[PDB]
Parts: C-alpha cells; sequence; structure tokens
C-alpha cells in the first residue's frame, strides 16, 4: 500500500527542479541559523586536512576519531555520521583521503569497526588526482602509521564494480574490511548502470551481515555521490524492513543534506534518485 | 582543483 501510494502521489504530480531548489534553500538557512556549522574544518590545524575548500563537516555531526589519541594525534577528518533508518549511525560519509589522511582514514575504519567500505569515484578524474590509494595492492601492502594493508583477493562484483577483500592489521589483532569501488559514476551525475548501483548496495548489505557498525561511504569530496549511495541505501533497508504511509523523497535528502553537506550535490542526482526510488518499489 | 560545489 504505501510504496503504491507513493507512485501514485508521483503519477499525481516534472520539476523536481522546485523540489531541489528548495532543498537549497533549507541548507542555506541551516547555515544561516547556525544549526550547521564548521567551526572544527576550519581551524587553522585542521584546513590541510581537506580536500576542498568548499567541503567542511557540519560540527554537530562529525566523526570523532579518538584513537591513538594518546600519542597527540588530531581527532579530526572530512567526515560525518549520517543517522540509519531505526536511527542508529549507519553511515559515515566521508571525502577521498590524501596522501597525509591516509592514517586518519584507516583510524576511522579500525575505530569504528568498519566492515564495509563503498567508493564511488576513481583516484583520477577529469587528468585530477580525485583520491589517494588506500587499499592494498597484491603485490605492494599498504602501510601507514601502524596500520597493514594487506590485499587478499579481487575480483568484479559486476563490469562497473571492483570488490576487494582486505585484511587490516593494527597492534597484532586482525579484521577483513570489504571494499566495492563503482568505476563509472560521474561528478555530478549519474552511474552507468542504476542496476550496478542497486547491486553494489545488495552487496554491501551482504557482507556487513548483523552488526551495529556503520556503513563507510565516500567519492571525492563526500558529497553527490556519497548522499546519493546513502539515500539508496535507505530507502531499501525501509522497504526490506517500514515505509511512511506519508513517505517523501524530498524529507529524506532534507535530512541526509543536514548530517553531511551537500549529500546529493545537483537536480541531475535528484531526479536519479526519484527515477531509482520508483523502480525499486514497483518490485 | 580547490573547489568542490557551492
Amino acid at each position: 500500500d504505501s510504496a503504491r501510494s507513493f507512485l501514485e502521489r508521483l503519477e499525481a504530480r516534472a520539476v523536481l527542479a522546485g523540489e531541489f531548489s528548495d532543498i537549497q534553500a533549507c541548507s542555506a538557512a541551516w547555515k544561516a541559523d547556525g544549526v550547521c556549522s564548521t567551526v572544527a574544518g576550519s581551524r587553522p590545524e585542521n584546513v590541510r586536512k581537506n580536500r576542498y575548500k568548499d567541503v567542511l563537516p557540519y560540527d554537530q555531526t562529525r566523526v570523532i576519531l579518538s584513537l591513538l589519541q594518546e600519542e597527540g594525534h588530531s581527532d579530526y577528518i572530512n567526515g560525518n555520521f549520517i543517522r540509519g533508518v531505526d536511527g542508529s549511525l549507519a553511515y559515515i560519509a566521508t571525502q577521498g583521503p590524501l596522501p597525509h589522511t591516509l592514517l586518519d582514514f584507516w583510524r576511522l575504519v579500525w575505530e569504528f569497526g568498519v566492515k564495509v567500505i563503498l567508493m564511488a569515484c576513481r583516484e583520477i578524474e577529469n587528468g585530477r588526482k580525485r583520491c589517494e590509494r588506500y587499499w592494498a595492492q597484491e603485490q605492494e601492502p599498504l602501510q601507514t602509521g601502524l596500520f597493514c594493508i594487506t590485499l587478499i583477493k579481487e575480483k568484479w562484483l559486476n563490469e562497473d564494480i571492483m570488490l576487494r577483500t582486505l585484511k587490516v592489521t593494527f597492534q597484532k589483532e586482525s579484521r577483513s574490511v570489504y571494499q566495492l569501488q563503482y568505476m563509472s559514476w560521474p561528478d555530478r551525475g549519474v552511474p552507468s548502470s542504476p542496476d550496478h548501483m542497486l547491486a553494489m548496495v545488495e552487496e554491501a548489505r551482504r557482507l556487513q551481515g548483523s552488526g551495529p557498525e556503520p556503513l563507510c561511504v565516500h567519492s571525492s569530496a563526500g558529497c553527490g555521490r556519497t548522499g546519493v549511495l546513502c539515500t539508496v541505501d535507505y530507502v531499501r533497508q525501509l522497504l526490506l524492513t517500514m515505509i511512511p504511509p506519508d513517505f517523501s523523497l524530498f524529507d529524506v535528502v532534507l535530512k541526509m543534506r543536514k548530517q553531511r553537506p551537500a549529500a546529493v550535490q545537483t537536480e541531475e542526482q535528484y531526479r536519479f534518485l526519484y527515477h531509482t526510488v520508483a523502480q525499486m518499489f514497483c518490485s | 582543483l580547490q573547489r568542490y560545489s557551492e
């Protein structure tokens, strides 16, 4: 019924451009009202840790790193928690690590028991370095600080997605971490295969199994492509789990944008979210 | 190569 009525409301009614422009107004207001601030991200000791000057994590929901803290390590990383459907910390949306934030990225993974990492960008995008390789090659393990990262096996989930089985070691404890990377999803755009994107989410959920640990989700800035993944996964859970009878995609995206800046970056990605959700409900 | 979005 609830999924059904959602499509009815869609059919009763392609703008949408109006709705997303209203999402932008709400964002600008949260910043005017100081309900979303970027104080920790602007600190002079943290600025170099931001990939982009215009993308800072909100103080209210930022990931706070306490691991190695006794050693004098900063609590800071450009990343935010996003709440899941049950109200728990389901996602961590973070930027593509820089050469000097690789260690912080692994502190994050380690401290929060992360099992699955979703990557929605490439290392090199427009002739530009967009993300550092943080995973291991079969042929070179990766070392930052006290962590040793090791590639066990690689395969393709499908033509667009690489599934890497990683081992990470820290102080004699060992954990498996899975990374799924989506290869052909540009910036401000949409993936080449909405179906493959769904499969990525499907596989991430299988690998995640039970357990309260959040999915780690990133792209280059940790905004547009990251926010689309989180939103897709969030709405899938709603369905598998609980779709409200007044269910609104406008409210979901608003909620996301309140936790991670510009989560869902462009009108095009917003329309894409609608097409995807609509398809998902038909089945 | 400095700025992403807004």
